């Protein structure tokens, strides 16, 4: 029983078996694309300004 | 790039160029303004002032 929770809590938190990961895999990856998006319309804002 | 496009037509104000035909004092507005850049031309030359 105990090897057994221990297996599955560690799967759980281990998705990619190397790193434990805090963050959903897929929310991580959007806000990378959130923050890729807002810098380029701080440019083309700029672009314009300027 | 909507904006864009309005801050481009605020700066050449293509509507100038719409009635080429039309005469005011014997002259197009064109001709008008080719006498206002040739005497702006004069001015700038004889006002040393190089533009």
């Amino acid at each position: 029983k105990l090897d057994s929770h221990l297996k599955e809590l560690r799967d759980f938190m281990y998705p990619e078996g190397n790193t434990l990961m805090l963050t959903t895999p897929e929310l991580s990856g959007e806000f990378h694309q959130l923050g890729s998006q807002l810098e380029k319309l701080n440019h083309i804002t700029v672009e314009i300004l300027g | 790039k909507e904006v864009q496009a309005t801050v481009m037509d605020w700066w050449e104000q293509p509507v100038q160029l719409c009635l080429p035909s039309e005469e005011r004092g014997g002259l197009t507005l064109r001709q008008w303004r080719e006498r206002w850049t040739v005497a702006v031309t004069a001015l700038q030359r004889a006002t040393g002032s190089r533009s």
